[PDB]
């Protein structure tokens, strides 16, 4: 689980193919009596890791600390369904501006059950005679919660961005 | 002409995992609802969620002079509920919870919430038709008379 | 009579089974009836109400140069009616690939693709058809009141009912003539590009209707609903296919007023799957959509395609509202010029198979130099079914609204860019103005008041009197 | 946990088109799948995933009669699913016939009419059948109801009957009792037939005997429902399901006078008499005197499970709650069966405890094994008719359910039974008895009225002073 294998720049061409596998918190001085060094200082080829979401081919290793601490920092819920989450937003300090605006639900399943959990057991309309008890078209109104609110279906649950 | 919030730390609440059953089932701190709210002064709700559930809760934990308030599912067409929160209780991210500072008197600021509902439902008021509805920015944002200690 | 012959449709050929599969068989006689009129008529310009097989090439290239579509000598609907009920199914299916053979020039064509067909046996195919050619033949159609027929089978109960549309174009012009009118994205229909005709009936068309649209049976419909207007063969086409993937024509050109509908929340992989981020129309965005939704890929393709008296209506659902960041700068990005000039909200539902109240984007590279709002939320006369209709001159009122800047109370009015750059770019909070509002004297109630009470009191003592144990 | 990760996948192989075509996706590979397990575990003594030519139909013709098929020997879902741009198109509808056809013997027609061989394109078609058998070839089990996806492919629209599961199991356990007998079972007016399933692949080691004779109108959903057993090992080679109407077409007829029947008669069900054929002077509608009419033909039903009967065996059926008695129309109807008793016992439910009703039904057992009194022991509530995640084995109730259709336990809030002639005595209850005693209070005059005075004596003095704050 998050771990990176990166070296070296020196023989670019994946020359010099050290240091297999790192899990956080990973230092410059660890990696470097890993691999020595390439007689310079060009290293963390970024080439291949174990993350749940997209990291880049040149990324310092003070920033991946940065990137795990920030995963680390997050519900463990939110640490399987990052890949989902992230497809909304675009970085994780942008996810940990709105980290208190999701709503989860293992509860709901599909968008049926989000719709007969936000009208029964919230109460948006109060009143549900028997007579109109059956009558309250979830499908259609889970399409308009879909064109109004940003829904994610995940695995464990739905995600629900509310701003 | 206090703008809103401003005279206590507002708090937002926290929404905890219905799963965790020694979390959901024991204790004693009573768990607020939107359908547990509508009422006047309820010290304790209904739901007796536990008291070690605020490891895996995120909520806040208030003191016995406390103010509640939706943003959720009956406002953006009526006027707000509100009732006076008396015990240490938690509530989700369905509603907030207005705790004042001593600028104030906490009944003030209720009835003030209660008394400016007709307008405070206009001041944060669309934010969008979903059953999302009044913002915390301009529920922030307004202006009200908020006398001297001596007058309340 | 109008709603008799619409009774006629309503009854007679809906037999027998779901009208969205015998549809097209319907329109597709109807079509061919219209050709067999028109071609009929515009040979006598001497009595083919029964023709003559004497076709001249050197005459027949003058409908190919001018309608082309040669029908045939002697196979139009008229002339199928003698050999109607009779051996066999696919003579029509000729009498498609014949006059659609026309390469001479710009085909427009490619089209009468609807019998193939279900159908179980030949014999029942055949007395279908029979059936569905007596019931079009069996019709009286005079001669201009054809498409109307059109409009009410279009509007079966399944669409942008026509005081929308008319709303839409009225928003599209004031103070124009001006070639070209018009380019759609997503058209749909052309039930929106109705309405451009009844518009350019007065002076004259400018430039093709130019649409595109990806569902091939809606885009076949669509290519014959403004063709039964009888709207000239030359400019008139829609281009097949998403837009968001490959616009054409991108070159042609700078547009003069564009109009919309599209649809709700298509999704769309291409962010960045190819190189759109270095496009021409989503790169002065800065980012690209997400894919739960579509909207302002179109706004952008839309406002690339604009002229100084380029204005663009486009509808919407109320997924524009902030909605973050990225649509912050949207949102800027159109505040950052005079792009956006006017929003207008309607009311739930007036829409089809639907709910929510939408919202109308007017655009223009053009100043103003703020943004006006023009939006009610009643009325929006809402009493025939549902918020049926925007009834006439209840839209001139709407159109006198917009016509130069006005602050009615109950009503939008303009805002300041200062304003709404201090607002966090929002619609429509500002204004949305205090209805229903009351208030009353306090002596009648307090009279009432201790009166009750007193009746309260005789009657609670009464009570008393009554505790018998 | 488990079934919350196949539940996934059974969400997102829905993308991006419903299971009308699907359905042959589905049934083919895990009918395949099936086969490459069990036909080629026959055969596997180690060898194949990638099966060959070693299948020896000469001697493989063993479960061309028992698993009533040799399907592909050279057509596998490794033999079929590889690449992109081969020769040739068609390889779902008409020519796997050597499966399909299989004549010898057993054969059970309209077998195998999901996808044999035509056909739309070179190898989009094929590639499509290459991609997505490939990605459900390695669908593993992460196999009772491995087909709980196809559980959910034919709850697509259902998230009419398709068979809840909470009221099969009240069905299968109120089968009981009175059963370890000869023959298991019948089932007329059949339609998905896995309550069928939970009736008998739970009682398999119990007791297997007879083929479960089921008669549907929609093909489609008969020939589904046909392998729908059959995908987790309910034998096919002869115990099989019969196609066409029940009333026009009641076969067998004569094999035989069943003893133990079970039925969910769905709507749809009526029909015009009354009758025009000699059904007017049938077995059963002559004892009928009375006949069916064009709508509430339903209780023609009740005639057709009598007409395969036995005094021993006992036969559950529901109906929706249109039933009384239905006036004069039907009286002697429901006079007929309680000339004497041909119906035995009636047991109600609660609205919903369905797919969205929200109506109860009227459950009839109907036995000749007689005591004979009048039987209205039924319970509405509870029947926590909430949903299958609270009380999932027992519903803490189907013992006690149980106990009560066992030996007429006349417990209250709750009816018992009641005379036979009280039934004509009244005009037939059906279910009036007996609903005992819900919400009725009771207070002290003392602590009703002196707290009303208590609170009174506050609320005037609070009217005086705020009387006196009123004043500005």
């Amino acid at each position: 689980d998050m771990q990176v294998y990166i070296a070296n720049l020196g023989k670019y061409n994946e020359g010099e193919l050290v240091g297999a596998w790192f899990t956080f918190p990973i230092d410059f001085e660890e990696v470097k009596e890993k691999i020595g060094l390439n007689d310079e200082y060009e290293e963390y080829a970024i080439h291949d890791y174990e993350l749940p979401f997209t990291v880049d081919e040149y990324t310092s290793i003070g920033e991946l600390n940065r990137l795990w601490e920030m995963v680390s920092e997050l519900p463990e819920e939110l640490q399987s369904e990052l890949s989902a989450l992230l497809t909304h937003f675009s970085s994780i300090e942008e996810l940990s501006e709105h980290q208190e605006d999701i709503i989860i639900h293992s509860d709901c399943d599909d968008m049926y059950d989000v719709a007969r959990y936000y009208i029964e057991e919230t109460g948006a309309l109060g009143e549900v005679p028997a007579s109109l008890q059956n009558y309250i078209d979830y499908q259609a109104y889970g399409r308009d919660l879909d064109l109004s609110g940003t829904f994610i279906s995940t695995n464990h649950g739905i995600f629900e961005i509310v701003y | 002409w206090k703008t809103l919030g401003e005279i206590g730390k507002w708090y937002g609440g926290g929404t905890p995992s219905k799963n965790k059953i020694e979390f959901w089932e024991n204790g004693s701190i009573p768990w607020i609802s939107p359908k547990d709210m509508g009422r006047t002064l309820v010290d304790s709700s209904e739901d007796y969620i536990t008291e070690e559930a605020v490891l895996h809760s995120s909520t806040k934990l208030i003191p016995a002079n406390s103010i509640a308030i939706v943003v959720r599912s009956s406002i953006l067409d009526k006027v707000l509920p509100s009732a006076l929160i008396k015990v240490p209780a938690t509530l989700n991210q369905d509603m907030k919870a207005v705790i004042p500072h001593e600028n104030i008197l906490v009944k003030y600021i209720y009835h003030m919430i209660g008394s400016r509902g007709s307008d405070i439902l206009r001041a944060a008021k669309k934010t969008g038709g979903s059953v999302a509805s009044i913002d915390s920015k301009k529920l922030f944002s307004f202006k009200i008379p908020v006398p001297n200690i001596n007058e309340q | 009579e109008l709603h008799r012959q619409i009774w006629q449709i309503a009854n007679d050929v809906r037999g027998s089974v779901d009208g969205w599969d015998f549809k097209q068989y319907v329109l597709g006689a109807l079509f061919y009836r219209f050709i067999s009129e028109n071609f009929s008529s515009y040979i006598e310009a001497t009595d083919d109400i029964k023709d003559d097989a004497i076709k001249t090439k050197g005459y027949f290239i003058y409908p190919s140069q001018l309608f082309c579509n040669v029908a045939a000598k002697a196979n139009t609907n008229d002339r199928l009616n003698a050999d109607l009920n009779s051996i066999f199914v696919a003579i029509e299916s000729s009498a498609y690939g014949y006059p659609s053979e026309a390469d001479i020039k710009g085909l427009f064509a490619d089209f009468d693709t609807t019998s193939n067909r279900l159908g179980n046996t030949v014999k029942d195919k055949n007395a279908r058809l029979a059936a569905v050619l007596k019931g079009v033949e069996g019709l009286k159609l005079g001669i201009d009141l054809f498409g109307d027929a059109y409009e009410f089978l279009i509007s079966n109960y399944a669409f942008t009912p026509q005081h929308v549309s008319k709303l839409i174009a009225q928003l599209a012009m004031h103070g124009q003539t001006h070639v070209n009118k018009i380019y759609d994205p997503a058209a749909g229909s052309g039930s929106l590009l109705l309405q451009a005709k009844k518009q350019f009936d007065n002076h004259i068309i400018e430039e093709g209707f130019f649409g595109q649209e990806i569902n091939h049976t809606t885009y076949n419909l669509a290519r014959m609903n403004m063709f039964l207007h009888n709207i000239n063969y030359d400019k008139f086409d829609i281009k097949l296919g998403n837009t968001l993937t490959e616009p054409h024509f991108r070159d042609e050109k700078p547009f003069d007023a564009i109009v919309s509908n599209p649809p709700y929340s298509v999704k769309w992989i291409g962010s960045d799957d190819p190189t759109l981020i270095n496009d021409e129309r989503f790169a002065p965005a800065g980012v690209l959509a997400p894919k739960s939704k579509a909207d302002f890929a179109f706004v952008l393709h839309a406002l690339n395609y604009l002229s100084a008296k380029g204005r663009a209506a486009i509808v919407c659902f109320p997924g524009i509202f902030y909605r973050g960041g990225a649509e912050q700068k949207i949102r800027q990005y159109l505040v950052d010029n005079n792009y956006v000039e006017t929003v207008i909200s309607l009311a739930p539902n007036l829409f089809f198979g639907t709910t929510i109240a939408v919202n109308i984007l007017v655009l223009s590279k053009h100043k103003t130099d703020t943004n006006v709002q023009f939006i009610d939320a009643s009325e929006l006369f809402k009493k025939e079914t549902n918020n049926n209709i925007l009834t006439d001159a209840h839209i001139e009122q709407i159109m006198q609204v917009f016509a130069s800047k006005e602050d009615v109370a109950h009503l939008a009015k303009s805002v300041a860019f200062e304003t709404v750059v201090a607002n966090d770019y929002n619609l429509s909070v500002s204004s949305y103005v205090e209805a229903k509002d009351n208030r009353e004297i306090i002596d009648i109630a307090e009279l009432n008041a201790e009166l009750k009470t007193t009746v309260s009191k005789i009657d609670q003592l009464r009570k008393d009197i009554d505790a018998i144990v």
